[PDB]
Order: structure tokens, then sequence, then C-alpha cells
């Protein structure tokens, strides 16, 4: 919920996307909606900066949090450990087939 | 910094710029963005051929296309033949899965 | 032509301009060719983001779809709420109903 809640609202549904999660094109079109408020807004904390540090900090934060391709794929970046968390959720099932195939 | 020297801008700058280049993934998927000169150039053509009223909706399309095959690159250099399973892909293969058990 | 007088190429020219204005039918599709402008400009965005190798189908799929909607144009200016059935529609209508009637 509070990774989705600056995209969707307070109103999340949660549920929508903990049962089918967002695509990685998906991910994209949300960054890319709020792309425009997101500059205007780094640029007035840019400009109520105590110092100029502060405020080269901001607009260095945002400029890479801004590209969606800085967006952190765990099937991307670890591919075997993102097969073994699905085979984790798997195994849990294998053993609940098991128990029915031997009955 | 040096006891009696006194620490500039421009060392306090890329010293922040060594922390957001630590944002960037070292793995990452090369989610395209849609450039302007690119978005309107596709909409004026479409405007063109008298498609204005679909011309917004022919550029998704074409932003879509991109974002669907989008490539995985590790130095900025495409990583060949990566494969990747997203988790929305595989959190249909768990609910499918789920869905044999339960029945 | 007079009788004294000599016809220019001038004069052919644009006799031959209003032919051709006739092979240009009443009321037409306004089937969209993509400029390469516009058709570069996307390649090269495709290539921007590792793309490169399906670069063109990417135009292609830009080019089909502003040619599946294609709209319906009589002097130049759109004709509004044109419906039309083409002979390939025509013809899977006609292939269905024989296939009704011999089965």
């Amino acid at each position: 919920k509070e990774e989705l809640k600056v995209i969707y609202g307070d109103n999340v549904d949660v549920k929508h996307f903990q049962a089918s999660p967002r695509t990685p094109v998906q991910q994209l079109f949300d960054s890319l909606k709020n792309a425009a408020a997101n500059k205007e807004r780094a640029a007035k904390e840019a400009a109520a900066a105590a110092s100029p540090y502060l405020a080269y900090a901001v607009t260095k934060k945002q400029e890479v949090q801004a590209d969606p391709s800085n967006i952190p794929f765990d099937e991307v970046l670890y591919p075997q450990l993102s097969e073994e968390l699905l085979e984790l959720e798997l195994s849990d099932i294998r053993e609940d087939e098991i128990a029915l195939e031997k009955a | 910094w040096k006891k009696g020297k006194t620490v500039s801008i421009e060392n306090l700058n890329t010293v922040t710029d060594k922390y957001a280049a630590a944002l960037v993934p070292k793995r990452k998927l090369a989610l395209p963005v849609l450039p302007e000169g690119v978005k309107k150039a596709v909409e004026d053509f479409a405007a063109s051929v008298g498609q204005a009223k679909n011309a917004s909706e022919v550029s998704e399309l074409l932003a879509k296309s991109l974002a669907e095959k989008a490539v995985v690159t590790e130095g900025g250099k495409v990583v060949e033949g990566f494969s990747y399973v997203s988790k929305a892909v595989a959190a249909k293969v768990i609910a499918t899965r789920r869905a044999e058990v339960h029945e």
C-alpha cells in the first residue's frame, strides 16, 4: 500500500495489485503518469531549499528517480533468486497436491 | 576537507553524484520513454491523415510496443539472450497452480 | 490553340494536370504512408533503447495501426461517421454463409 499510494491515492485497492501485480510495462506508465507533477515538485523543493547543496541534491535525486529504467526489478537484478521465490510458493502448493494424491 | 582548507560546492556535488550513481541498478530494464520529438512527429503525421481524434491513442501503441519488448542492459550495453520472469507473470503461474490444487 | 498562335508547354501541362486530377477518386481512403522523417525518428529512438534489432518491426506496427483506422475523405475533408464494408470483410461474410448452407 505504501508503494502504490503515491500513484493511486489513499484508496489503493491493495487486493487487486496483490492478486495481479503490476507489469514492468505497467510500472513504466504510472511512472510517466506523475512525471509532470514530480518534476514540478522537484523545482519547488529546490527553490525552497535552505542551501545550494540541498537544491542540487533534490534535483539529482529526482533526475535519477524520474527515469523508469532506474526502477529496480528483482526479476532482472537477481533472476535466479526470483525463480527461487516462485518455487518457494509452488512447493507449498505441491505439498498440498501430494496430500490430495495420497488420499 | 583539509584542516586549513574549505570544502567547495564543486567537490560536494560530485560526492552527491557518486551517491546517485549507486541508485542506478547494476542490471536494469531499458524501459523506453517516448520522447516528445518522436511523440508529436507521430501525432502530426496522424493529424496529417485525418486521424487526429485517435492521434494520441496511436502514440500509446507505439510506446507500449517499445515497452513490451524492453531489453535488459547492464553497463549500458545490452545483455544478449537475457530471459527474465516478472512478478506479474510469476503470480499468474502461482494462481493457476493454486486453482489446480483447489479444484 | 489559335490558328496564328502556337500552343506552349505551360498550357499543355495544365491540361495533363486536369486529366490526372480526374484520376483521384471522388471519395477515397486516407491510407497513411509513414514518412521517413517520422519513420527513422521512431527507429532512432528504438535504437536509443537497445531495440535496434526490432526497430523496423516497431515501425510496421506504427504504420499498420495508422492504416487499420484509415479515415475516409471526400474533398480532402473527413467524411464524419462514414462506415464501409470492404471486399475482404464481405467475402468473409459470404464464405461463412456458404459454409452454413453447405453443412
